This record gives structure tokens, sequence and C-alpha cells, in this order.
């Protein structure tokens, strides 16, 4: 691990000074379905003619980003994930821009959204929440070992791979800080207290999302939430969480440590680091070298049907790509 | 039961994130 972190500590920082840009052009790919749609963006499932490749690729309206003011998150990241690298990130392939829009080609998993299963099933077993977990766990050893908070986790965020694995995707908000940061964001349900009671905060609210991970994975539902988010950040800074009957005792453990408001109490931004978590007995169970290796029983394995079956994924209007004929962000987006 | 309480509520869809 330590001897591990540092190498890649060495191998993000020379991406990470020196970035990547255009390295393809649009009409290199091949539309073909809208996997996501949102704010000021569509995710679509598209082909690569040379190769006959599949990726997802991302594309952000130039111009709506300016409106949202994310000019600052868009440029983080694509500069992050070209630079990042782990068994658990979606692999950034491409990425450029032309007149309207920002193009960030990411490779395709093929098992949709942990979001999309989880609602359908209803709840996992902590054999399967855990599982998950456990690679959200090293997935934030990584991030957090290069001064990266990620800020933006929840199951609609989370992909499944063939062999059944974790996919981070959404690096958003993806930062990488040392020290106190204060820009607001991510989504309602997951917010620490800290973001939320607007008082500048660390990596401790990636601990405290992953605490509400787990908990939705393993209850069907979210430890806070309501019909309005004043509602629910109301609740989260309330501190006072609710399990089920069905939750080992271990379990809620580890939950109440890592749903701690007490950021000097809580379980990973503590003195023995991440081994908080990787040494707790809801966890005991868990080879992390294992899981590391993707050598570990994949206790669900999501099945496409061919390459470019996309049955896991909901459906989408379609809409058009058109790029003004003329540039429209130039200096906004200079770097990307 | 909290899981039916969940389901009549409307944030059991894909949940967005907030921005400004
Ligand atoms: N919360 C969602 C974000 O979803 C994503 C963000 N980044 C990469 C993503 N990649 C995939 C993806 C990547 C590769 N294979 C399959 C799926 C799916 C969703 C993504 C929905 C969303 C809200 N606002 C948006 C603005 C633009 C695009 C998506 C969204």
């Amino acid at each position: 691990v330590k001897e591990f972190l540092a190498k890649a500590k060495e191998d993000f920082l020379k991406k990470w000074e020196n970035p990547a840009q255009n390295t393809a052009h649009l009409d290199q790919f091949e539309r073909i379905k809208t996997l996501g749609t949102g704010s000021f963006g569509r995710v679509m499932l598209v082909k690569h003619m040379e190769t006959g490749n599949h990726y997802a690729m991302k594309i952000l309206d130039k111009q709506k980003v300016v409106k949202l003011k994310q000019i600052e998150h868009t440029l983080n990241e694509k500069r992050i994930l070209q630079a990042v690298n782990f068994p658990f990130l979606v692999k950034l392939e491409f990425s450029f821009k032309d007149n309207s829009n920002l193009y960030m080609v990411m490779e395709y998993v093929p098992g949709g959204e942990m979001f999309s299963h989880l609602r359908r099933i209803g709840r996992f077993s902590e054999p399967h929440a855990r599982f998950y977990a456990a690679q959200i766990v090293l997935t934030f050893e990584y991030l957090h070992s290069l001064d990266l908070i990620y800020r933006d986790l929840k199951p609609e965020n989370l992909l499944i791979d063939q062999q059944g694995y974790i996919q981070v995707t959404d690096f958003g908000f993806a930062k990488r800080v040392k020290g106190r940061t204060w820009t607001l964001c991510g989504t309602p349900e997951y917010l620490a207290p800290e973001i939320i009671l607007s008082k500048g905060y660390n990596k401790a609210v990636d601990w405290w999302a992953l605490g509400v991970l787990i908990y939705e994975m393993a209850a069907g539902y979210p430890p806070f939430f309501a019909d309005q988010p004043i509602q629910i950040y109301e609740k989260i800074v309330s501190g006072k969480v609710r399990f089920p009957s069905h939750f080992s005792s271990d379990l809620k453990d580890l939950l109440r440590n890592l749903l701690q408001v007490d950021l000097t109490k809580r379980f990973g931004n503590l003195k023995n680091g991440v081994n908080d978590i990787k040494n707790h007995k809801w966890f005991a169970t868990t080879d992390w070298i294992a899981i590391y290796q993707r050598k570990v029983e994949a206790p669900f394995i999501p099945k496409f049907k061919g390459p470019g079956d996309t049955s896991n994924f909901d459906d989408y209007e379609e809409e058009e790509i058109r790029v003004s004929i003329n540039e429209k962000c130039g200096k906004e987006f200079s770097e990307f | 039961t909290t899981y039916a309480d969940f389901i009549a509520s409307g944030r059991t869809g894909r949940r967005n994130a907030i921005h400004d």
C-alpha cells in the first residue's frame, strides 16, 4: 500500500502537470444512445470507428456550464480525470471540444447504474453491500492520497462492469485540495453536516457520504430523506440516525462512527486514517488485497446480451448535437 | 414502515446534484 500509493502519486502528478488535450474529434465517433441526462449535459453510448470500440461520451454545453457557474468544476473534472488511474475508476480515453461543446469519451460500462439495481431489487445483503463499500473504500484511499476530494458519491454515480465491480464516474466536483475548502456542492441526501453548515470542510465528507452509501445499499433507503431538501439537511445536522432491525450489530457500529457529526471522532478523519475503516469488525471478512485485484467473488454479475446492449440503462429522449458556426466560450475553456 | 414512506416520497428517483 504505502509502497503503492507513492508510485501512484508520481504517476498522477506527472499526468496532472502536463494534461492531455484534443485527443480526437466528434466525427470519429458514432452516436447510439443517451445513457443519462441532466443539468448542463448528457452522456451517450458511442462507437469509435477506427477501432470499433464503444465508450460513453459525456457532452458538456459550454454555455450551459457558464450559466450555472461550473467553469472551474468542469476544468477540475477533465484535469483530475485524465491524470488519475485506478481499478475502480472509469478510464478517460479521449477529450476534446468544438465551437459548442466539451467532450469526455470514457470507457463504456455495460452494467448500468448501481442505483438502477438497488431500486428494482430493494436492498442488498450485507455481504453484497460490503463488497461494494470496500471498493469505494479503497478508491477513497487512492483519491485522498492524491489530495483529491471526490465530493459527489451516490448510487446514481456507481456503474457495474461485466465482472460485477464498481466504476466511479462523475468527477464534476472532484477537486485537488490540501486543506479546507468551502465550495458548497454534492447531492442533498449525501451532504455532510459541515458542508450544509457552511463551515469549510475536508476529506471528512467523503467518508460521511460513504457511510450514507452503505446505509442505502443495506437498507433500501437513505438514513436522511424527505420531500424537500431543507427537510433533509435538517435531519442530517440533527444528529439522529435510526437503523432497521436487520442491520447486524457490527454494521450499526461502523455506520454510527461514519455518520459522526463530530469530525474529530469520525472514522476516516482520525489519527489512524483509513485503517479505522479497513480494520473494523464489520469488515473483518474482507480481504482488501483480494478486492484490489478483482479476484473476489462478485455477488452480482450484471449480464448484458452483446456489445452495445443497453438493457441495463433507462431510456431518454434522444436529442441533437448542434455546434454553432462560431466558437462559444473560448478563453473560459482554453485549457480543456 | 420507513420503506413505505420512502416510496411515497418524490425522492426515489435519480437525485440531482446541487450547485449554486
Ligand atoms: N448524476 C448523473 C451524472 O451521471 C454521470 C456523470 N459523469 C459520468 C457518467 N458516466 C456514465 C457512464 C459512463 C460509462 N459507461 C456507462 C455509463 C453514467 C453517468 C455519468 C446525471 C446528471 C446530472 N447532471 C448531469 C449533467 C451532464 C451529464 C449527466 C448528468
